[PDB]
DNA sequence: TCGAGAATCCCGGTGCCGAGGCCGCTCAATTGGTCGTAGACAGCTCTAGCACCGCTTAAACGCACGTACGCGCTGTCCCCCGCGTTTTAACCGCCAAGGGGATTACTCCCTAGTCTCCAGGCACGTGTCAGATATATACATCCGA
DNA sequence: TCGGATGTATATATCTGACACGTGCCTGGAGACTAGGGAGTAATCCCCTTGGCGGTTAAAACGCGGGGGACAGCGCGTACGTGCGTTTAAGCGGTGCTAGAGCTGTCTACGACCAATTGAGCGGCCTCGGCACCGGGATTCTCGA
C-alpha cells in the first residue's frame, strides 16, 4: 500500500543525508577538540548525543543539523516561573571555593545573554582557525539563541549550536508524577532512569521585556532516546533475536504527515514534532503490549493513533509527558482556529487515502 | 507512661523538599537529632554569655545574629544571616 | 606456589578496610576488659549494652587517629615502618603527656 | 557469681591491632607497637570510665547507662553522635 | 469569638517549630527574659543548616545507587566540605568509617 | 691571633640568657603598625586602647614560642639539629591546626 | 593607609624567639614561613575582637574584647581583666 | 531588739566572703534557686586553692632573696608541680617567662 | 562615679597567714584575681549542668562536691573535698 | 694538660616611686517573719541484665622461608655561624587638641503572668518493598620468563 | 612483552523485617487581656587617644672567612611479610530468674521575698624602704699549644 511505499522512501532518504551528516560530525568533533584544548570556562563542554536518524531529530531540511553542547555546573537552584512550571529561573547555592561563574551573574540570577555572548565569541575565534574546510559563523539572528555555523564544502550546510547546562542534582519536584511507565517497563527501570541528570536549555518566554534572556526550559533528551531504543516489554523487542513492532513506523508516518501538511499550509507553523512524540508516548503507555503493535496491522495502529489525536485536537488538551501540568495544547500556544484547520486537514487526508503522501 | 519529644518529624519534612523520593534510616534519624540539639546548645550558650557581658538581661535577635556570626566559619555565616533576616522580616510584616 | 612479593597484600588490605564500616575488635574480650577496669572504682556495677557499644566506638576512633598521626611522623623521618618512638612523639606533640 | 577478673588486657589480640593500623593507612608494623598500644588503650579507658562512674554515683544508681558515657566523653572534647542526646 | 488558630511557623514560613524553641529558651536558664524575635531567627538558622547536611548526604547516597541514607553517607558528606568539616572538627560519628586515603610514598614504584 | 669561639657556643650562651629573662622580644612600634594594618580590612577608623595592643603582643609571643618548642622536637627526632620548614608544617599538621 | 609592614618583624626578632624556645641552628627559610603563620593568627584574633566591638556599638577595641576573643579559642590569658 | 551582727564568714571560720559568693550565684543565671549550703562549700574550695598557689610562690620567692612576689615567681610555682600544671595547662601568664630547659643532644660533647 | 568590686583584700588576708612578712605586687594581684574568677566560673558551670541533667532545679552542696570531684585532678580532689566538708559541718553546728 | 683571655657573679652605695596603711562614708549584707512549692520517702509494677548450655565454624596461633629495608660508615661541599663597621629608626620627654566613653533623667512599650480552648504530635499496629544473601559469571591486575 | 593465575565487580533470583503510614487521644500552644520595669533617647562632662617635634644611642644591616653538618652512596645483616596447618573460643539461639529503674501519692521543711537597720569595703590621700641602677673587683669557663 501507499504507507509501505512511503516507509521505503523515508528509509531511502538516509542515503542522501549520510555524507552531509558525516561532514557535520567531522567539523563538530574538530570544534570540540579545539574547545577542549584551550583554557577557558567552557573547557569541559561536550557533545550530547541525541540521535541522528529521522526518528530522533526534529523536522528539518536534509542539509540542516542541530547539536547540543552540554556543560557541567555545580549545585544550582531552580525557581519556578509559571504555575505549570513551563519556565525556570537558575540561581546558585553555597560554594566553598568560590563560584567560577561569578562574573556571569546579573544580580542573583545567571544571565543567559552573557553566556551566549561569550559562547558565540569563542565559537567565532575557534571557527576562524579551521583552515581545511570553509566554516564560518552566520550572523546572529535576534530572537534565536543558537549560534549558527555555515559550512561550505562547497554546498551550504547550516548547523545550529545550542548550549545546554547539565545538572546532576535531584529531578525537579514538578516531574514527580512524570514518566508513568511503572506498569509498562517495571518500577526498577523507572527508578534507574530517574537516577540520572537533567539538562537546561535557554528559552525566552513571550511575556514582556522583564526577565527576557533569563529563563530556561528542561530537556530530557537522554531518557527519551533510551526509551525509544529500549521500548519493549520483552527484552528482545525489536532486537536481532526478537520481533519487530510498528511503533517507530507509526511515529514516522505521523511525523511525515505533519511535515507535508506544514509544507502545504503555513497556517500550521505553530505545530511541531514534539506534539506527535507526546501523543505517541501516551499511546505506548495505554497500549503496552507488543501484540497491539504488530507490523501486519501498521495501518490500523496508525488510524487508532489518528483518532486519539483528533480528540486531543477537540479538547485542546495535551499534557506534557514529563510535566503533567504543562498543557501543550493551551489556548496561548495554539489558536483554536489552527487546531480546527488541522482537524479539517487530518479528516481530509484520512478520507482520501493520504494524497499528501503522493 | 512518660513520653518524650524529639525532632524526627521536622527533619523528615525538611528532607521531603530537597530529595522528593529518598527515605532515611532510624540511625540517621538519631544522628540528625543529636546534631540539631548540639548546634542549638552552642548558639544559645554563646548568646547568653554575650547578653551577660554588656550588663543586659534579655536576648533579642541581635545577640543571636552576633552569635551566629561568631560560630559558623566562612561563607556559611553570610548565608545563614541572610536567611534569618528574611524570615524575621516576613514574620514581623504580618 | 604463587607467592606475592612483600608489600602487596598490605596495600590490598588497606584498600579494603578503609571502605567498610563494621567494628574491628572482638566484642566479648572488650566487654571483659571494661568490667575488669570498672571494678576498682566501684564494686557490683551493672552496664547497659549500649554503654559498652559507646565505649567501643570511642576507643576505635581514638586508636585510628593515633595510628594515622604516627604514620605521618614515620614517613617524615625517612622510613616506612612505625616504632614506639614515633607513637611517643605523636602523643607528646598532641599535648597528652 | 561475683568472680573477680585478672589479665584481660591480653584480650586485645595482635591481629586486632594490625587491622586497626591498616585502617589508618600504614604499611609495615614493627614488633614492639603492641605493648605501647595496649598501654595507651588502658590509660584512655581508665580516664573515661572514672567520669562515667562519678556521673552514675551522683544519681544513686547501679546501672551505667549509655547517656552517662556520652556525657563523660563530651567533657573531654570527643563529642559522640548517635547514642541519645 | 476567637479567631481560628494559626501556628507561628505558618506566619513565618518555616518548617522547624517556633513554640518549642521558645519554650526551650525560656526554661533553660539562658537569660532572665527572652525577646519575642529570637525564636524565629534561631529556627531559621537551624533549618538552613539541616537543609545543607541533608542535601549533600542525599547527593552522595544517590551516587552509589541506594535509596535511603545511612551514617556512612553522612560521614562522607561532612568530611568532604571545607566549612562543614571545620564546624565539626571534633565530632565522632558512630559507624562512620573514614575517607579513602593512602599516602604518596607508600605506593610502589 | 684574635680570640674566636668555635661555631655553636654563643648559641648556647644566648639560650641560657634568654630562657631566664621576661621582657618582650618584638619591637613595639612595628607591631603596633602591623596590628592597625590588619584591622584596616574589617572596619574603618578603629581606635585601640594601648593595653589591647599589649595583650595581642603577649598572646603572639606565647604562641610562637610554643610552636618553636614543638618544631625543635620534630627536628631532633630525625637525626638533625637544624630546623626547616617541613618541620614547622608537620608540627602544625599534627597539632590539629590544619 | 599603610603598606608593607609585615617586614617589621625583623630577622633578629625571630632569632630571639627561637632561642627562647630551645633551638640551636636555624636554617635560612624559616623567616618566610614564620611571618605567614603570625599573620594568620593575628587575623583570626582581631576578627573576633572587632566583631565583639561592633556588636557593642563602640569604636574603641578595649582590652576586655581581646581577652574574650582569646578565651573563645581556648588560649586563656590571665593578667588584664 | 536585734542581736549583734555576725558575718557568715565568721560562723564558718573561713576567709573568703560568703555573702558575695551567694549574690554572684543568684544573679548569674546558673539555676533557678540556689541552696543555702552551696556558698560555704564553694568559698572553702576557693580559699584552699589560693592558699596552695600563694604558699608555693612564696617559697620560690624567698629562694632568691626577694621580699615581694612578681609574675615570674607565680609562673615558676605553677609550672613545676604535677597537678597544678595539669589544671592550668592552657593558660598564658603575662610577663611569665619559661622554665629553663635545654635539650640533651644540643650540648657539646 | 561607679565603683567596682574585686578580691584584693581577701587574697591579701590569706597571704598574711602562710608568709607573715612578704608582700605582693599589683600585677600578681591582677593575676590572682583573674585566677579566682576563672575557677569559680568553671565550678559553678559544672554544677549547673549537673543539676539540670537529673531534672532537679536547685544547687545543693552535693552538686558542688561532685563538680569538684570531676574537675580537680588527682589528690587535690581529696584534700579540697575534706576541707569543704569540715567547713560546712562547722557552719551547720552553730 | 696548662696559661690567657673574655663573660659572669658578688658586692657596696645611691635615689625614687610604688606598696602599705589611714580616714570618711554609703550601699549592700543581716536579722526577723511568712508562705507556697519542690524534694523526700514509701509502695508498687514489670522491663531488661545476668547466668547458663550446646554447637557450628571463623579467626587466632604457631612455624618456615627469604627478601627487602634499617642501620652504620665514608666522603664531600655548601650554607650558616661569628665578628666588625656602617647606617637607620625606635625611645623617651613634652605639648596640644578633641572624639568619644561614661553617667544622669525620664518616659513608654514590650514582655511576664493568667485563663481558656482546641488541634499538633506521640504511642501504637500493620503490610509490603528495599536490601541482604547466594551463585554464577566477566573483567582487571600482578608476576615470572 | 606475554600468558597464566588470582582476585574483584556485575547480573539474577529469593526472602524477611523495618519503615512509612493510619488512628485515637491528650496537653501544651495560641488567643485576649492586664501591669510595670528595662531600655531607648537626649544632654552634659572630662579623659585618654592621636598627632607632632627633637635629641640620643641601641639595634639592624651588610660583608667576609671558614669549620662542620646535610646529604648521597654503598654495604651488610636480621626481622617481618606471606602462606599453610592446627587448635581455641566467639557467636548464636534459647531458657529462666529477679534486681532495680521507673512510676504514683502524700506531706513537711526551707528558700524566696519583703522591710529596717548598720558596719565592711572602696576611693582618695600620704609616706618611706625595696629595689633598680651604677661601678669596681673576684670567679669561672673556653680555647690553642
Ligand atoms: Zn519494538
Amino acid at each position: 500500500d501507499k504507507l509501505k511505499k512511503v516507509l521505503d522512501k523515508l528509509r531511502l532518504k538516509r542515503k542522501d543525508i549520510s555524507e552531509a551528516a558525516e561532514t557535520v560530525n567531522k567539523v563538530v568533533e574538530r570544534l570540540l577538540r579545539r574547545m577542549q584544548k584551550r583554557e577557558s570556562e567552557f573547557k569541559g563542554v561536550e557533545q550530547l548525543n541525541t540521535g541522528s536518524y529521522y526518528e530522533h531529530v526534529k523536522i528539518s531540511a536534509p542539509n540542516e543539523f542541530d547539536v547540543m553542547f552540554k556543560l557541567e555546573v555545580p549545585r544550582i537552584e531552580l525557581q519556578e516561573y509559571y504555575e505549570t512550571g513551563a519556565f525556570y529561573l537558575v540561581k546558585f547555592k553555597r560554594i566553598p571555593r568560590g563560584n567560577p561563574l561569578s562574573h556571569f551573574l546579573e544580580g542573583e540570577v545567571l544571565s543567559a545573554t552573557k553566556m551566549l555572548s561569550k559562547f558565540r565569541k569563542i565559537i567565532k575565534e575557534e571557527v576562524k582557525e579551521i583552515k581545511d574546510i570553509d566554516v564560518s559563523v552566520e550572523k546572529e539572528k535576534p530572537g534565536s539563541p543558537a549560534v549558527t555555523l555555515l559550512i561550505r564544502n562547497p554546498e551550504e550546510i547550516s548547523v545550529d549550536i545550542i548550549l545546554a547546562l547539565e545538572s546532576k542534582g535531584s529531578w525537579p519536584i514538578s516531574t514527580k508524577e512524570g514518566l508513568p511507565i511503572q506498569g509498562w517497563l517495571g518500577t526498577k527501570v523507572r527508578t534507574n532512569l530517574r537516577r540520572e541528570p537533567f539538562y537546561l536549555v535557554p528559552k525566552n518566554a513571550k511575556d514582556g521585556n522583564s526577565f527576557q534572556g533569563e529563563t530556561w526550559r528542561l530537556s530530557f533528551s537522554h531518557t527519551e532516546k533510551y526509551i525509544l531504543n529500549n521500548h519493549g516489554i520483552e527484552k528482545t523487542c525489536c532486537e536481532s533475536s526478537g520481533a519487530k513492532c510498528c511503533r517507530k513506523e507509526c511515529l514516522k508516518l505521523m511525523k511525515y504527515l505533519l511535515e507535508q501538511l506544514k509544507k502545504e499550509f503555513q497556517e500550521l507553523d505553530a505545530f511541531c514534532s514534539y506534539h506527535v512524540k507526546t501523543a505517541i508516548f501516551h499511546m505506548w503507555t495505554q497500549d503496552p503490549q507488543d501484540s497491539q503493535w504488530d507490523p501486519r496491522n501498521l495501518s490500523s495502529c496508525f488510524d487508532k493513533l489518528l483518532a486519539f489525536f483528533l480528540e486531543c485536537l477537540r479538547t485542546e488538551k495535551l499534557d506534557h509527558y514529563f510535566i503533567p501540568k504543562f498543557n501543550l495544547f493551551s489556548q496561548e500556544l495554539i489558536d483554536r482556529k489552527s487546531k480546527e484547520f488541522l482537524s479539517k486537514k487530518i479528516e481530509y487526508e484520512r478520507n482520501n487515502g493520504f494524497p499528501i503522501f503522493d | 507512661r512518660s513520653r518524650k519529644e524529639s525532632y524526627s518529624v521536622y527533619v523528615y519534612k525538611v528532607l521531603k523538599q530537597v530529595h522528593p523520593d529518598t527515605g532515611i534510616s532510624s540511625k540517621a534519624m538519631g544522628i540528625m537529632n543529636s546534631f540539631v540539639n548540639d548546634i542549638f546548645e552552642r548558639i544559645a550558650g554563646e548568646a547568653s554569655r554575650l547578653a551577660h557581658y554588656n550588663k543586659r538581661s534579655t536576648i533579642t535577635s541581635r545577640e543571636i545574629q552576633t552569635a551566629v556570626r561568631l560560630l559558623l566559619p566562612g561563607e556559611l555565616a553570610k548565608h545563614a544571616v541572610s536567611e534569618g533576616t528574611k524570615a524575621v522580616t516576613k514574620y514581623t510584616s504580618s | 606456589p604463587h607467592r606475592y612479593r612483600p608489600g602487596t597484600v598490605a596495600l590490598r588490605e588497606i584498600r579494603r578496610y578503609q571502605k567498610s564500616t563494621e567494628l574491628l575488635i572482638r566484642k566479648l574480650p572488650f566487654q571483659r576488659l571494661v568490667r575488669e577496669i570498672a571494678q576498682d572504682f566501684k564494686t557490683d556495677l551493672r552496664f547497659q549494652s549500649s554503654a559498652v557499644m559507646a565505649l567501643q566506638e570511642a576507643s576505635e576512633a581514638y586508636l585510628v587517629g593515633l595510628f594515622e598521626d604516627t604514620n605521618l611522623c614515620a614517613i617524615h623521618a625517612k622510613r616506612v615502618t612505625i616504632m614506639p618512638k614515633d607513637i611517643q612523639l605523636a602523643r607528646r606533640i598532641r599535648g597528652e603527656r | 557469681h561475683r568472680k573477680v577478673l585478672r589479665d584481660n588486657i591480653q584480650g586485645i589480640t595482635k591481629p586486632a591491632i594490625r587491622r586497626l593500623a591498616r585502617r589508618g593507612g600504614v604499611k609495615r608494623i614493627s614488633g614492639l607497637i603492641y605493648e605501647e598500644t595496649r598501654g595507651v588503650l588502658k590509660v584512655f579507658l581508665e580516664n573515661v570510665i572514672r567520669d562515667a562512674v562519678t556521673y552514675t554515683e551522683h544519681a544513686k544508681r547501679k546501672t551505667v547507662t549509655a547517656m552517662d558515657v556520652v556525657y563523660a566523653l563530651k567533657r573531654q572534647g570527643r563529642t559522640l553522635y548517635g547514642f541519645g542526646g | 469569638a476567637r479567631a481560628k488558630a494559626k501556628t507561628r511557623s505558618s506566619r513565618a514560613g518555616l518548617q522547624f517549630p517556633v513554640g518549642r524553641v521558645h519554650r526551650l529558651l525560656r526554661k533553660g536558664n539562658y537569660a532572665e527574659r527572652v525577646g519575642a524575635g529570637a525564636p524565629v531567627y534561631l529556627a531559621a538558622v537551624l533549618e538552613y543548616l539541616t537543609a545543607e547536611i541533608l542535601e549533600l548526604a542525599g547527593n552522595a547516597a544517590r551516587d552509589n545507587k541506594k535509596t535511603r541514607i545511612i551514617p556512612r553517607h553522612l560521614q562522607l558528606a561532612i568530611r568532604n566540605d571545607e566549612e562543614l568539616n571545620k564546624l565539626l572538627g571534633k565530632v565522632t560519628i558512630a559507624q562512620g568509617g573514614v575517607l579513602p586515603n593512602i599516602q604518596a610514598v607508600l605506593l610502589p614504584k
